């Protein structure tokens, strides 16, 4: 349809000017991506070494990397072998090429969710409204098999099967894995994946604001002190 | 002994330009802006140099190299977003500088004005090719749109566009030559700005009153030096709160996808400093006429010295032409808003009225208003 | 009639140079004809013009104006550069029509 | 505002400068034809009919 | 005459330590110079940082 | 589900407002005028968008308070 | 007994070399103290969200 | 080219040292009336173009949201 | 190097530096010519050439 | 192209597929060599005729 539905603004914990991301939510959204979203979507620009100092220690991230297998080679005989993963490895693609991705998902290519927050209007609000907005189609429109009605998708007929539901996965910390909680955690994690510099950027911005609020009256006072010779200058004209 | 500042053959130029240059005492804060432009220019160059140290001009490894800059290079996100937001702030300072020149009658310096118009063309070409450079979706499709409207030229347009492209479409030859041209053009802009300052210093600078300022003149140091340091620090404040708090309020989200020739975006538009030009282009139902109107819009900005039909230089004492000037500025804002809109109701008629009023205010109504106040003040 | 004169006085107050102590003839952008007109001025009028321009620049620097009693009134605004300027334009037109023949 | 340039002396000056300007336009036309290898002109010159 | 010139009153612009015309200067010049150079020094510290 | 979704609770709380219920009878008149075999191309996309906009604005006002 | 800006000028600001020396000394003191205060404020805004607030349930 | 820019006769200028005078002498008390004086001089020339184009922007947005409606 | 040895980072930064250096060379050549033209040039005999200059 | 996997290949693409790209590349290399020839003779002339007093 020509008319479209805009996602609402949710009160995110990082929505403030100086507010940081919640790293427990990023960790929870990482395992939400791992046991659910990694079967169809790739993460070509995020490695396992990007998670250390953010959500996991080096031992936990090393165990996560050694859980999955990565093709590597070739050897001295000239063949590609199947080694365990390392910290430097990128996240494993579900499909080697987009053609088998379109074949496995019935024509539709599942996109790379590396900057899917920054590639869409609304950011993570769009992702949260897309994952928690799967509703039945209204009367007057007929939906063919293999398509699903999501009003936040452009054209309102998305090709993605509804991926999350209640207790779709189990959390390590005992959080109740409701559908909205899973969607919020994966939206926080995708926001981190699009902007990994976000916390450092906001800390640098706080330092910039404090330093420039210090510097501005001081250099204004210096400018006004040097210009007070001209600002207080008086003129007189006495022809004979 | 001697004075080393005035007798050294190298220090004499800096003494004549930035130390003992006679300047009007009553110039306002708008006179900071051009100096800020120069500072912003070198800032761009510095950031660009470091963005040249990790970027690969190749369609397989352009977007991946940009993501490698953003994620893996230490503070590479900071330098990249400083480069983009400083390009936007460079155009902000450009429009305010040109608006100062239009309002205060600084276009009577004809050689300086035409040299500045040449600088404006060069920086617009530099920013266009630089926006093509990261090879997103909007980069590829904006390059396609601009080169197609260049191909609208009869009988030489097709040959010129396939020679600019290096092929039958936008490909890696176009990307590499755009990287080379985007690299080399700011040094041409720097040399041209040196010529710009040379012509200004041999003709002198202008006060906001438009009167002869030789009665009250002050050295550049230490008044306008510290005033420009304050302006530089305010420009750094706005640039740093744009790079550190809202990195993407001016950017395009569709540029964060890899470039796909098979998929076209639902809406294709250039950046906000091209949007009024695009809205002027989109109004005329003739592609040759649209390109003609774009080039003659910037050329009637260049032609503005020859429309001065008033005995007073600045607009300080000309309120009717002041009103027409603010109508022109608001019309430019309207064209900027329309340029980011699709061709739907009621944007076509609004854009056509905006372009007609823009050309009428620049060409017709301003000399008429100048003649009207000339009669109205008993000048002739 | 008198309505046009009152409306001219309102525009003269709306122009704003009279609040800087300036006159109308000081606000002329100096071309070569105006430069020769200034060169032909007597020394007292030239000194008065230089001081008025300097005071206007000093007021515009401080973003201030004169008090309302010190504003240049519309009545005594003497047009001092008009006869010198008229003879300069007449001599230039004489040179022009000689060179066109 | 170019009404200064209406007169017999300027007309005589322009009339003197017509043939030099026409010859310079001929030089510019031949230079643009030669440096671009235009097929509309070199196919009419009898000697140069070998590259086309 | 050249003895007719008088400097106008700067009491609307003068500092708090130099308002009194009946007391000598140089007992407060170091304080004013220290204040101005402290402003300059703090600006230089911030710029250097 | 033994685990109750808080989003459903917030949604059914936000069906108790006034703009949502006015859009609800607007959608009701829409779908029984197009469900009466009128043989038209007209559907109920606009009414569904209005109701979903009101309901989702109400939900986004108070969704994240109860989520962890 | 003069004011503290008077003796500050007469001992620190009168000579340009010791002026630059105290600018450098105050610059290093200011960078240390300002980084302390800025990380303190940024820590105080964001309880329970940073990695250093939660690296004890997982570090072991 | 100081010393030969112009010719000025009988003009006396008095200036103070920057160290004998205040940096901000009556800052707010004589800064606020001057700001409102400049505002009163300039808003009737500056503001109504921006008011008019805000009206055009709001009317265009309203017509765009109305033009995508269903009926008729 | 940008690393432990010569690698891709070294090649990219050397391309950027090789691009940027000749423009600095051109500006220094302008300063070179300016410093020469302040005092004039030198003749092969080493004498004063002010008696015969063209 | 300034990437290690596509530097030598891009140079061969210049010399083999671009029209007169071999002329441009070998002109660049031999122009660098002739540039150092001119530079060495310029320096040696400055040394011989006492031009270092400037
Ligand atoms: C109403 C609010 C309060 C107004 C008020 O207190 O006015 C006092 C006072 C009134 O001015 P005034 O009565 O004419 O006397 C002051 C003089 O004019 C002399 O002061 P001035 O107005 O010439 O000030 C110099 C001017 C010099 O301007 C610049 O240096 C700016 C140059 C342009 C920068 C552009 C950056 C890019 C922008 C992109 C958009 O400074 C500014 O424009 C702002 C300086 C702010 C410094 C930091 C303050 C914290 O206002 C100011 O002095 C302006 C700054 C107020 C803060
Ligand atoms: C803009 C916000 C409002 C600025 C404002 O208040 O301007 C009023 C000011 C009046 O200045 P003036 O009349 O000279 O002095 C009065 C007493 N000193 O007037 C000014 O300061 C005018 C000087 C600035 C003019 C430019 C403002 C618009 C910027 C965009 C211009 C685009 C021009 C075209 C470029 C593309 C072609
Ligand atoms: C009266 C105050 C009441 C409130 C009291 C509070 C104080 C407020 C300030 C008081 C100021 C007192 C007077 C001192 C200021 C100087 C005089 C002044 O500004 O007067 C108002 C001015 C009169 O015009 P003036 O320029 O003086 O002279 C014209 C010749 N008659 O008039 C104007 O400039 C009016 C300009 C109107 C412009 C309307 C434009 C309509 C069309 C816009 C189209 C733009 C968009 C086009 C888009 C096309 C495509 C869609
Ligand atoms: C080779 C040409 C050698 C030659 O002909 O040398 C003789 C010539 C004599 O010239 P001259 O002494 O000036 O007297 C002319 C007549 N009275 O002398 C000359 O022509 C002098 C030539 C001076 C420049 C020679 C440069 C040779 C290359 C030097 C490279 C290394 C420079 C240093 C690098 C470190
Ligand atoms: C296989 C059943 C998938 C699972 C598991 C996930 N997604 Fe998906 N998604 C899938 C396909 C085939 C597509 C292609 C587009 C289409 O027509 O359906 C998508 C798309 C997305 C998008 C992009 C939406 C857009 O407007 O471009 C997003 C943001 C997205 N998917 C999110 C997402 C998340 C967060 C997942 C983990 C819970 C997830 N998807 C899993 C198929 C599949
Ligand atoms: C010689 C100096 C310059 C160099 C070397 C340079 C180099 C680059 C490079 C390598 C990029 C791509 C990096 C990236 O964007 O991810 C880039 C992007 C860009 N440059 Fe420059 N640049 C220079 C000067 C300028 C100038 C003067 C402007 C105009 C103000 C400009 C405007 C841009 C813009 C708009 C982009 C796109 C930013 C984006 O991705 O959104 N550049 N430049
Ligand atoms: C590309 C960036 C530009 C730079 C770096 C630049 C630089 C400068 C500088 C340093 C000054 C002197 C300071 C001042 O008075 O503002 C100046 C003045 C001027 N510039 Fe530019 N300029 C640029 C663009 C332009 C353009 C596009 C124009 C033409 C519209 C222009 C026309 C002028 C004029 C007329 C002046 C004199 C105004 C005056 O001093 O009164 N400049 N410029
Ligand atoms: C980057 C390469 C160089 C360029 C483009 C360059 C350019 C020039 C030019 C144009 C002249 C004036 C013409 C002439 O006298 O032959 C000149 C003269 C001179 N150059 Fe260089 N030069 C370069 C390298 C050098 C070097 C490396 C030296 C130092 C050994 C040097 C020292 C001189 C001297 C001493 C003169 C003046 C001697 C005379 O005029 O008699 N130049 N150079």
């Amino acid at each position: 349809s020509d008319l479209e539905l805009h996602p609402p603004s949710y009160p995110w914990s990082h929505r403030g000017l100086l507010s940081s991301l919640d790293h427990t939510s990023i960790r929870r959204g990482f395992q939400v991506y791992k046991q659910v979203c990694s079967s169809c979507h790739s993460m070509d620009y995020v490695a396992y070494r990007h998670l250390v100092g953010v959500c996991y220690t080096e031992e936990e991230a090393k165990a996560l990397a050694e859980e999955v297998e990565v093709q590597d080679g070739p050897n001295d005989d000239g063949e590609m072998f199947m080694r365990p993963g390392k910290l430097s490895d990128y996240f494993p693609k579900p499909y080697p090429n987009p053609e088998a991705a379109r074949a496995a998902n019935n024509g539709a290519l599942p996109p790379d969710l590396s900057y899917i927050v920054r590639a869409r209007h609304g950011g993570e609000d769009y992702v949260f409204s897309l994952l928690t907005g799967y509703c039945e189609p209204p009367t007057g429109v007929s939906l063919r098999e293999g398509l699903y009605f999501n009003p936040y998708f452009p054209g309102q007929a998305i090709g993605m099967a509804p991926p999350i539901y209640t207790e779709v996965l189990e959390y390590d910390d005992g959080t109740p894995a409701t559908m909205s909680q899973v969607a919020k955690d994966v939206a926080t994690f995708l926001r981190w994946a699009s902007e990994p510099e976000h916390d450092h950027r906001k800390r640098m911005g706080l330092k910039m604001l404090l330093m420039m609020g210090l510097l501005l009256p001081l250099t204004y006072a210096m400018k006004r002190h040097k210009w007070s010779v001209l600002k207080s200058r008086k003129l007189a004209y006495r022809p004979p | 002994m001697t004075n080393m500042r005035k007798t050294h053959p190298l220090f004499k130029i800096i003494n004549h330009s930035f130390i003992d240059l006679p300047a009007p005492s009553n110039i306002s804060s708008w006179w900071n802006f051009g100096s800020l432009l120069g500072v912003c220019l070198m800032v761009q160059i510095i950031t660009g140099l470091f963005l040249a140290m990790h970027y690969t001009s190749d369609t397989m490894t352009a977007f991946s190299s940009v993501t490698h800059i953003c994620r893996d290079v230490n503070y590479g996100w900071l330098i990249r977003y400083m480069h983009a937001n400083g390009a936007s702030m460079f155009f902000i300072c450009l429009f305010l500088h040109v608006g100062r020149g239009l309002y205060y009658g600084s276009y009577t310096f004809m050689e300086t004005w035409n040299i500045g118009v040449l600088l404006l063309f060069a920086v617009m070409a530099t920013a266009f090719m630089g926006y093509v450079l990261p090879w997103g979706q909007m980069s590829f499709w904006g390059a396609t749109v601009i080169t197609n409207l260049l191909s609208a030229i009869p009988y030489i347009g097709t040959t010129l566009v396939e020679w600019i492209w290096g092929g039958f479409s936008v490909d890696k030859a176009t990307l590499t030559r755009f990287f080379a041209f985007h690299f080399i053009l700011p040094f041409i802009i720097a040399a041209l700005a040196i010529v710009h300052l040379l012509f200004l210093h041999e003709t002198g600078s202008n006060n906001p009153t438009g009167l002869n300022s030789d009665a009250d003149k002050i050295p550049f140091h230490p008044y306008y030096t510290i005033k420009d340091i304050l302006g530089i620090l305010i420009m750094f404040l706005i640039l740093m709160t744009l790079v550190l708090f809202f990195p993407d309020m001016l950017g395009d989200p569709d540029n964060y996808m890899p470039a796909n020739p098979l998929n076209t975006p639902p809406h294709i538009k250039p950046e906000w400093y091209f949007l009024f030009a695009y809205a002027i282009l989109r109004s005329i139902p003739n592609k040759l006429g649209g390109v003609l109107a774009l080039i003659l819009s910037i050329l009637i900005l260049a032609l503005m010295p020859f429309l001065h039909t008033s005995k007073q230089r600045s607009l300080m004492f000309r309120p009717i032409t002041q009103i027409l000037y603010w109508i022109l500025v608001a019309n430019l804002l309207i064209l900027t808003w329309i340029g980011g809109q699709p061709v739907e109701h009621p944007f076509i008629i609004i854009g056509q009225l905006a372009s007609i009023s823009y050309f009428s205010i620049i060409l017709i109504l301003m000399p008429i208003s100048g003649i009207i106040e000339d009669k109205m003040l008993k000048l002739y | 009639s008198k309505w046009l004169d009152g409306f001219r006085k309102w525009y003269y107050n709306a122009a704003g140079f009279n609040k800087l102590g300036l006159m109308r003839d000081d606000t002329l952008h100096e071309t070569e004809d105006v430069k020769e007109a200034i060169r032909r001025l007597p020394e007292d009028l030239y000194n008065d013009r230089m001081f008025r321009i300097k005071r206007a620049l000093d007021l515009t620097m401080r973003h201030q104006i004169l008090p309302k009693d010190q504003w240049t009134k519309y009545e005594e605004d003497k047009f001092y550069l008009e006869p010198y300027l008229k003879e300069v334009i007449r001599e230039r037109k004489e040179r022009e029509e000689w060179a066109k023949k | 505002m170019l009404s200064r340039f209406l007169g017999p002396r300027y007309r005589e000056l322009a009339r003197n400068w017509i043939p030099t300007a026409g010859m310079w336009g001929t030089v510019g036309a031949v230079g643009l034809v030669w440096a671009t290898d235009w097929r509309l002109i070199l196919d009419w010159v009898p000697y140069i009919n070998g590259k086309f | 005459s050249h003895t007719d010139v008088k400097v106008p009153d700067f009491s609307d612009y003068r500092r708090a330590e130099v308002l009194d015309s009946t007391k000598s200067s140089k007992e407060s010049s170091e304080a004013r110079k220290g204040f101005s150079y402290l402003v300059t020094a703090t600006t230089t510290v911030g710029v250097a940082y | 589900e033994e685990l109750v979704d808080p989003l459903t609770t917030v949604r059914e709380h936000c069906e108790q407002l006034e703009k949502c219920v006015k859009a609800r009878e607007r959608l009701e008149l829409c779908d029984n005028r197009v469900s009466s075999r009128s043989q038209t191309e007209e559907d109920c996309t606009e009414e569904l968008f209005d109701f979903l906009h009101a309901r989702d604005h109400c939900v986004a006002h108070k969704l994240f308070k109860n989520l962890k | 007994s003069p004011t503290i800006p008077s003796r500050l000028y007469s001992l620190l600001f009168r000579r340009t070399s010791t002026f630059a020396l105290t600018i450098a000394v105050g610059a290093l003191f200011f960078e240390r103290a300002f980084d302390q205060g800025a990380d303190a404020i940024y820590e105080h805004i964001n309880e329970g969200k940073l990695w250093k607030h939660i690296k004890h349930k997982y570090e072991n | 080219e100081f010393g030969n820019l112009a010719r000025i006769r009988h003009v006396i200028s008095y200036s103070l040292s920057p160290f004998e005078q205040r940096a901000f002498p009556s800052y707010f008390s004589k800064g606020i009336p001057n700001v409102l004086r400049r505002t009163r001089e300039r808003i009737l020339r500056v503001a109504p173009p921006f008011v008019v184009v805000y009206l055009i922007y709001t009317w265009g947005n309203q017509e765009f949201e109305q033009s995508k409606r269903k009926n008729p």
